[PDB]
Formats: C-alpha cells, structure tokens, sequence
C-alpha cells in the first residue's frame, strides 16, 4: 500500500535539474544525491551531433522538468525505482516504529 | 475436461529477411546483382505549424508569434539516385512447416488435441488456399508498401533456391495481380504448390524474392522507420530515422511478413475494404479498428477454443484464418 | 611536533587487504592512526639503527579499491568477506564482517636526526624501503613490485634548502612525483568553526552533528544543494579515555604485561582530501601523534597545516 | 452525430525530388545532359557587426572594441563557374492521385463522409483549377526561389515521361508567365489536363521539370540551406551549410513542393500580394503572418469541418483551397 509519490520522495534525489538560460533541463544522478559537486556521479549522455549534456528536454518550469524526469525513471530505469521503493518501505516501517 | 494450456507459443513459419533496397535503371533488371544500394542520408526541414489548435492557442498574435519561430528538424530520407528510376527490393523467405506444433505448451492433452485438430485440417484440406494467398502477396508486390502506390510498373521475380542455385524461377507482373483479388493463374498455382510443400513439411523451401518498381529518377523511396532517442534540443532534433543494415536502406522483416500475411478476406465486416493481415482480433492499426472483435464469435481465440476444446469446428474460411494464425506464430495463452 | 630536517618518500606502496573499517562510524580509507603507527614501527625497526627519527607521515592514496558490493534494490553497500576455517565440530564459524581495500599510497616521512650526516640519503631511503617491504600498513600486505616496467625508487628530500627558490623547486619535484593521488589532512579548526556557525543557527549543538553536517549533502529550498569547500571526510582523529590508567601487570589479557593499559574510545574528527600542490609546502601535511596521557586524549592530526 | 476522426493522415500527392542544380551556357541548353553540377564549396567570410544594439552596447569605446574583434566564419557557397551563365535545376514530379483517401483514419463513418465530400467536389468540378495553378507554378519557375529574382531569361522544359521516354514535351518562358496571374494559355491547358488526369487517378503522371536561368558568369546560385552543428570554436564556425546530394548542389524536395503549392489566391486578405502556399492556417514564413486565421472562418480546419460534418459547403474558391490541402497532405487531427 506504498503509494507512488512516497516512492517519488526517494526517487527525486536521483534527478538533477540544471538551469539553462532557456529553461530547466533535467538529468539523472547515478549516485542519488541530486547532482552534488563532489559525491555526485551524474549521468551524462551522448546524443546525435556532439551532444554531451543531461538526458532531458529543456522544459519551461522546474515542475515539469522534474515530472518528465520522474516519468523517465518510472518508464525505463526500474533499478533506481526499486531503490526508492525499498527506501519508502523502510520509511513507512520507521513511522510505524518511531 | 481439457482446459486450455496456460502457455502456448508458436514459432513463426514463413520467415522473411530484411528487405534490402538497391537502385538502378529499368531494362537492366537482369544485370541487377551489382546495383548500388539506396543510402539513408539526412536533410534539413523547416515548416510552420499545421496541426489543430485547441481554442486556447487561437489568438492571432500567438499564432503569428508561433509561426515566426518554426520548428527545425533533420530527417533521414532515402531517395533513388538522380539517374535511376527503379527500386530493387530484395529479400529471402523460408517456409518451414510443422504449423500446429507449439514451441511451448503446458497441457499435453491440449497439445495432443491441437495437433490432432491441425492434422485433421491438413488431411481434409491442406495448405492450398493459404499458400495460394501467400503466393499472391509475394506475386503482387505488397511488401513494397509505399514504394508501390505511385509506381509505374512493378515486376516481381521469385527464385526457388535449392542446393546452391535457382531450381525454379518465377516472374510476375505485380500490377496485373491486384492487391485485393486472389484469382487463379498457372504460375501462381505452381508457387502455391511450392509454398504448400514447404508449409506441410514435405520439403525445404527458400525463395529469393526480388521486386523492381518504376518510381522515377531520384524520387523518394520509403524504407521502414525506426524510433528515435529524444535526448536533446528541438533544432537538431533528428525527428525521423530510417532502417538500414549496413549503409543500405531496408524494410524490417516483420513489415515484409505483415505484407505476406495479408490474406484475410474472411473477417465479418465488409470484404470491399480488402484483405487485412492475419492477426488475433484482426486489427489494422492505421484504420484504428479491430475487425473480428470477440463479441462476434470470430476472433482467433474463440475459434481455437471452440475447435480444440469443445470440437465445434467453424466454417472452412475461419479455420483457414486459424491455421494462418498458427503459421503466423504468436504467444497465446493466459497467465 | 618538531620540524623534519629531511622528507623521505616511500613511493607507491600497494596494500592488498587494508582495513576499510576506519572506525565504528566511518568506512573507506583506513585511519591515519594506521599510517602513524606504521611509521613508528618503521622507526622502531630500522630507525634506531640508522640513528634517525622517522616521525610524521603524509598520506597520498594514488589508487583505492574497496572490496564492497551494492546489493540489488539497495542504495547502500555491504562488504565482500572471506571464508574462515570451520570449527572443531565441522560447522561454519560465525561471520565477523571486516572490510578489505586495495590501496596504493605513497608516504612522506619526516626524518630528523644525526644519521642524515653519517649515511647517504639513498642508503637510508633504500633501508627503510627494504624494511617496509616486509611490513603491513593497515592490516594488509605491502606488495613488493616484482617484474613490472621499473621499480619505483625512493627519494629522501633534505628540507634544508640553500635558497628558497631551490626549496620550492624540489618541493615541486616531489609534488610532481606524488601527483595522481590526494593528500589527506586534518581540518579540525574548520569543524569547530562550522560547529560555531551551527550554534549561532541553533543552540545546543554537538560537533558530532556539525561533523555529520559537513558529511551530508544538504538539499536547500529556494532547489539547490549546499556546496562544500573540499572533500571533507570524517576520520577517526584518535582516542579518548574511558578507564583510568591501569598498571602493567594489573589488567587481564593485555598485549604485554609491561605497558599501562587504558580502555579508550574513538574521537571522530574531520579530514580533507586535497591535492598535494594545494599545500605549497610538503613539510606540512604530515600526521603526528599527540598523547597528553594524563587526560586521555590520545590523538593524531597534522599540525602546521595552515 | 459525426464527430471528427481523431487521426487523419493524408499522404502527399505531387512528390518532387531534390532539384539538382547544374551549370552551363545558354544556346547549349539542348545538349544539357552532361552539364557539370554546381558544387557546394567553402569560403571564409569576415564582417564587422551590423545588428541593432540594445542601449547597453552603444558605448562608443565598447562598439570600437566590438568591431576590433570581429566574427570569422566559413560559409558553404555555390556559384556558377566563370564560363557558365545558365543554371539548370532539374527535378522529377510525380502526380499521384487519390487525394481524398487518408493514410490513417479511426472513425470509419468520417472516412465515408470525407470520401463522399471529395467525390462530390470532383464530380461537380474536377482537379482543373488546382492543376491549372500547379501547372503554372511549374511553368513559371517558382521552384527557382532566389535563382529567379534577377535572371535575364528563365525557360522551363517539362517532359511527361511514359514507358521510358518523353511522351509529350512542354517548353515555357517563365518570365512571360508571371508569378502572380493564373491566366489562360494553350500549352498550360494541356499540362493542366495532364496533371488533372494524374490527380484523378486516370493515369500515371511522371513529369521531368528542367529549368534554365540566365543568371550570369560566376554568379551565386542558391541551393537550399541546412542547419548547423555548433560544437567548436567561433572562428571555424560553419555559419552556413548548403544542401548537396552527392557533390552536387540541390534544392530540398519540400522547397520545390512549397513553390508548387503557391496557388492560394483565395485568402481573405488583399490580392495585391499574390498567391501564398497552401497550408492550414495559411502562413507565409518570410512575412511572419498567418493568413486564414481561425478567428475568421477560413482556415483549413473550420472549412473542412463545416464541409464534412455539417454540410456547410464553402465557396468554390475555399473548397479549391481545402482540396489543395488534401493534395498537400498532413497530420490533421486532435489528441
């Protein structure tokens, strides 16, 4: 009975929302820390013609870039989803305990 | 009680290969073994908006401001060369045999009843209508999908390949053989007996099918289209990719197989709409419709569950459709 | 403590099963107490014959590989273990989880004494390296470099320079030699001033919480992560007393019955992995001991860092 | 109730090719089949700034420092050779026919009503006005976009290509035939009846449109332009890329198709500007203005929806526009 937004609570640390001048381009942080400077192994990707940036469309608002990031994570990368699932289950058991 | 098998996986009979499209000039079709390939090159496209608006974007200032920023794409496009008017689409087709034997089936009593049912079909009426319609969909170049619709003259050459070479060579005029009538011929019936001997397991059948189409000098040919990555901007978008095996445009093998399966003129809707591909819940996705819906008793599953389990054999057309689905392959069975 | 007259460089030593468990709260690179105890064992084993005093170690860590694994569906890591022998009845022993890590460190040793004059520099450098080849650095064997391209030799750099330009020159010559790693220093003034900042934020703060605050990656609302100055690892910076000092032949089951035993407990401080050309003087960044045994507080740090 | 079908994709009738531009001399136009192609080459341009400043950059010392470090570019440039004054732009046009039939449509009742509406149009007035204007846009070399704006003499030769050769050859003066009046002629009516029979399905029409433009020796010709990669430094920028199929400059096929479509003199704004290209929400990219905005009831969508759903058949001009959009093709449909 663990809902989807409680899994998104721990899945959102795997995304990174970089600011560009047009808008907000989401990405994927493989180390799960939101693209930190030192502990952050961000996933950079190779595109069509010399594209080395974040996997993610340049969205107008952060609310939609984060939503497209969460939708990509739910569609394709289910190992990070299983990580966030077990995190949400341990959080629910923690609030059942403390 | 003979319940249905929970797993039922049939291997695909009638295996085609990817259809390599090369190009050249007509009247040297007979020297078309070193024709240069059709290559998938890129071009840039700019267009204004043409899709419908949703009554919120119908402000005239907003419409003008949106057509002042039109979308820039690059598209993979395949053309004939500017000195070549003929597209040669070449593939090979294997007809296997053993149509009723499934590759995975739990219930052995169901497998025995299914094999007895299919063998009763083949003993009563062999793969003679099915191979005739498969021979038609080879003979009319239906596997030329959009390369056929404006073609001036299409000619299909089918060669039976024995131990190393052509054991028997056909040559058809694919515009005389229409896309909707399964008529009779003397050479089509020989191709039908060959595909029938393949589907019955009585002989190894491998056909090299070549189709030439007079399109025009430098016109657009249409290989099968891939799906794209969607990881970057919207100006170098690469909005269209096309299939190619090695620097040479091609149609997917399942598109050729979907053209070859277009034998179903027995669906309960109107037959003036032409043959459709043999699918369970027989559905053309372009028209967005499912003929042989399960409420009418004419999908593959209720026909198979009435033929095998409770021994209500349908009419001979619907069991042609059932055996065409078993030749088609598929993953049948519940969870 | 006292300044090094020379600076000996043990080159890239390969350690095969070092203790990844630094402390009860930290894992990863082994504690700097391991390296300071290794250099005191080097002093105790070869330094008392060359008439020198090997004191102070600078830790560099060119290559690090922990024998860890990330379990499926888990964000954290576990340790890959070894299969111990059985009991006397044939059953599997109870598993005690130890972390093993493959290091490649190079040590800068502070050498001072009268044996710098009596011996050549390459002789005492060779002697401490041939003694270090039979030793172990955090519980793990020092791989002694057989049959590669060339063996990495030593260099005992005399810190006494005739000019400041020559001194900066051979500090650069040594820093280029120990460059692909990251020197480990101690930033406890940064930990205390971060505790002071956290106490102006919220009163009654402990510096365990300030250490944790320097460890985490904090997400901040407008979202952005809070940046950090450097790498800023937690290290065990020594021991603190739990018992009074017991007499040599008084405590039970000690290592030796000629040394006073005292039950102690870790003291987690802050470290900082920085590159060796950010220090501009390699005679700093050396880890010494500080005991003050009447209070407890047996600890190591690198004083004279900044 | 007959709501609109959710998807409606129409295939493109009037398929042109990439218009290969080659070069040579006038009065040897009749031997222009070995003419050397116009090649796309590179040249290095350098300019000072010429763009408007936004009141932060109008400092005179800052302006002098901005023109002291200029932008250095390379551009793809295509010129005629210094011994050739005639540009031969050659493409092939294939008029397909079967205009009202969609390539995809969900609502079958909508497809029946749309086919009935287009057949009602063709029986009342066949593709005679549209083919007259398409034959004009072949006859005046509008597909020469900027290669036509200062040409001394333009001559278009259009050859109808049967079994392998010229069935009927036209030869036009593209400067007497203007870019704005769809007048009557004797040979344009023959070409219009040919394209009319092609659009009706009454024959295979493959035209070969060759246009010769007296520009001048060495003058710049204008192939269609690509979009750029923009990964490296601003000195090796490649500020302009030009299209070329294989070491031979070429106009894109859809640029030729847009110049062929420029038949729409029926928009509600003034007729002093001339015809525009048939687009839904009929828009010209250069002027940034969408004519046939949906606020007025004269876009493709409200006209098609009034014609098909609720039988409000528009004027004969606006239904020429609607059938011209169906010939144009597109993805018309909601989500």
């Amino acid at each position: 009975t663990i809902s989807k937004t409680d899994i998104d609570c721990y899945l959102q640390t795997y995304v990174v929302i970089d600011p560009v001048s047009n808008g907000w381009q989401w990405g994927i942080d493989e180390n799960g820390v939101g693209g930190a400077l030192h502990h952050g192994r961000v996933e950079m990707v190779e595109g069509e013609n010399g594209y080395f940036g974040l996997r993610g469309a340049t969205h107008p608002t952060e609310k939609e870039a984060m939503a497209a990031a969460l939708g990509y994570l739910w569609k394709c990368r289910q190992d990070l989803v299983a990580i966030a699932r077990n995190d949400a289950i341990e959080a629910e058991k923690y609030r059942a305990k403390a | 009680i003979l319940s249905t098998a929970s797993v039922l996986a049939f291997e695909r009979k009638l295996d085609p290969s990817d259809a390599l499209m090369s190009a050249g000039a007509w009247a040297q079709r007979d020297a078309s073994q070193e024709w240069p390939a059709v290559t998938v090159r890129e071009k840039s496209v700019r267009g204004t908006i043409s899709n419908r608006l949703k009554t919120k974007d119908r402000d005239p200032a907003k419409l003008d401001a949106s057509i002042q920023s039109p979308n820039l794409q690059t598209v993979d496009v395949a053309n004939l060369p500017s000195d070549a008017d003929t597209l040669k689409v070449r593939f090979t087709l294997r007809v296997l045999g053993g149509a009723g034997t499934p590759s995975a089936c739990n219930d052995a009593a169901y497998r025995d009843k299914l094999l007895q049912t299919v063998a009763t079909y083949v003993n009563d009426q062999g793969f003679a209508e099915l191979a005739r319609r498969y021979a038609h969909n080879l003979a009319n170049a239906r596997f030329l999908w959009r390369n056929r619709v404006g073609a001036e003259a299409v000619e299909v050459r089918i060669n039976h390949i024995r131990q190393g070479e052509v054991a028997r060579a056909w040559r058809f005029d694919a515009l005389a053989i229409g896309l909707r009538d399964f008529k009779a011929d003397a050479e089509l019936d020989a191709l039908a007996e060959l595909i029938a001997s393949g589907l019955s397991g009585s002989g190894h059948v491998l056909l090299e099918v070549v189709a030439f189409a007079r399109i025009g000098d430098g016109q657009e040919v249409f290989p099968s289209q891939e799906l794209i990555l969607d990881k970057g901007d919207k100006k170098g978008q690469k909005s269209k990719t096309l299939y190619s095996v090695r620097d040479a445009a091609a149609i997917h093998s399942q598109k050729i197989g979907n053209a070859l399966r277009t034998i179903d003129t027995w669906y309960p809707d109107e037959d003036g709409l032409g043959p459709i591909a043999v699918e369970p819940y027989g559905s053309v996705t372009s028209q967005g419709k499912a003929y042989r819906q399960p409420k009418q008793k004419l999908d593959f599953y209720t026909l198979l569950d009435n033929w095998v389990l409770r021994d209500e054999a349908p009419a001979v057309e619907q069991q042609h459709y059932v055996i065409a689905n078993l030749i088609r392959g598929g993953v049948f069975g519940e969870a | 403590v006292t300044d090094p007259e020379a600076l000996l460089l043990l080159p890239r030593l390969s350690i095969q099963n070092a203790n990844a468990i630094s402390s009860p709260l930290t894992w990863g690179f082994p504690s700097p107490g391991a390296f300071t105890g290794f250099v005191h064992a080097l002093q105790r084993r070869v330094g008392i014959s060359l008439d020198i005093e090997l004191d102070g170690v600078g830790i560099v860590c060119h290559r690090f590989e922990a024998q860890i694994s990330q379990p499926a569906g888990k964000r954290t890591k576990v340790f890959n273990l070894t299969r111990n022998p059985l009991n006397r009845d044939g059953s599997t022993a109870a598993i005690v989880e130890e972390g093993r890590a493959h290091l490649e460190v190079s040590l800068l040793l502070g050498v001072h004494g009268d044996g710098l004059d009596d011996h050549p520099a390459q002789e005492i450098a060779r002697q401490v390296q041939e003694q270090a080849g039979a030793m172990r650095l955090a519980g793990g064997s020092i791989l002694p470099w057989c049959n590669e391209r060339f063996p990495a030799p030593n260099a005992e750099l005399l810190m006494l320079g005739g000019s400041d330009e020559q001194r900066r020159k051979n500090q650069r010559r040594l820093t280029r030699r120990l460059l692909p790693g990251f020197a480990l220093v101690s930033r406890e003034a940064l930990l205390q001033q971060h505790l002071e900042t956290l106490r102006t934020t919220l009163p009654e703060a402990t510096t365990l919480d300030a250490l944790l605050d320097l460890c985490r990656i904090n997400f901040e609302p407008p979202w952005q992560v809070r940046d950090k100055p450097g790498w800023l690892v937690p290290i065990p910076a020594g021991y603190n007393a739990l018992s009074p000092l017991y007499l040599p032949g008084e405590v039970r089951n000690a290592r030796d019955r000629e040394t006073p035993l005292r039950f102690v407990e870790n003291l987690f401080g802050l470290g900082e992995w920085l590159s060796p050309h950010r220090v501009a003087a390699l005679s700093d960044l050396l880890w010494y001991h500080h005991a003050e045994p009447d209070k407890g507080l047996y600890r190591w740090s690198t004083p004279r860092f900044v």
